[PDB]
């Protein structure tokens, strides 16, 4: 019976299994592209010219 | 803005006191799913 209780506890622990890792924010895309940086490219064009 | 900041603080509080109980909550969930010699019960 002691081994039965230990087996049940191990079943619970195996199934729960919550890890030390947490997904806080799932991935969502920023709708504003990060490339190309249009303003800095045009400014660099002006200054280089 | 004060209503928003109070909401932020309360959401943070609830998130913290839910993460603390998360492991025991999932253990209890699986135990409820696991309830079907009688000493083990």
């Amino acid at each position: 019976l002691q081994l039965l209780n230990r087996q049940q506890e191990l079943n619970i622990a195996k199934s729960s299994a919550i890890g030390n890792v947490r997904i806080i924010d799932n991935a969502v895309t920023d709708p504003n592209p990060v490339r190309p940086k249009k303003t800095i490219i045009i400014v660099i064009g002006v200054v280089l010219g | 803005i004060s209503h928003i900041l109070d909401s932020i603080s309360q959401n943070y509080l609830a998130q913290n006191i839910a993460r603390q109980a998360a492991q025991d909550a999932k253990s209890l969930e699986f135990l409820n799913q696991q309830l079907p010699g009688r000493a083990v019960y």
